[PDB]
């Protein structure tokens, strides 16, 4: 009973430990998708410097 | 009777610059500094007159 | 005569952007595009981000 109890908090402690992880890392994903902009935005103004 | 007046209108072409263009390089132009343009980095002071 | 004419024309055309004060003079600031409302949102700033 306690074996089987750890391993059924263990289990799902670990998926919901891989969602929220790859959650932040599509939020880190979206920023850098904000960021891609912000360097072609930079070069633009280099460029028209 | 035609040059001085092409004149005129160079004295037309200036008038606009001092009334928008050194308003606006003003603005952006000289505030087009490579000093503030880094990112990540944004620890280093930015020219400012409030520090 | 045609080119005292067109030296009018290109002074007359310089003259109407200088004539752009012809707005309300209440705060004068934001030098904008000629009719730029639609792409001007209102983005926050330093502190309202």
């Amino acid at each position: 009973l306690i074996l089987g109890l750890r391993r059924c908090c263990l289990w799902t402690e670990l998926k919901a430990l891989h969602d929220q992880s790859q959650e932040l890392q599509d939020a880190a994903g979206h920023r850098q998708l904000l960021l891609r902009e912000l360097q072609a935005k930079q070069q633009r103004i280099l460029h028209w410097r | 009777k035609y040059l001085s007046q092409e004149e005129q209108s160079t004295a037309a072409l200036t008038l606009y610059t001092k009334k928008q263009f050194f308003q606006g390089i003003h603005e952006v132009v000289e505030s087009s500094n490579e000093d503030n343009f880094q990112l990540l980095d944004i620890q280093t002071p930015s020219i400012c007159d409030n520090q | 005569a045609a080119l005292e004419h067109l030296a009018a024309e290109r002074e007359a055309e310089i003259r109407s952007l200088c004539s752009g004060d012809g707005l309300g003079d209440t705060e004068i600031s934001r030098p904008q595009a000629p009719d730029q409302s639609d792409s001007s949102q209102t983005l926050p700033s330093m502190v309202h981000l």
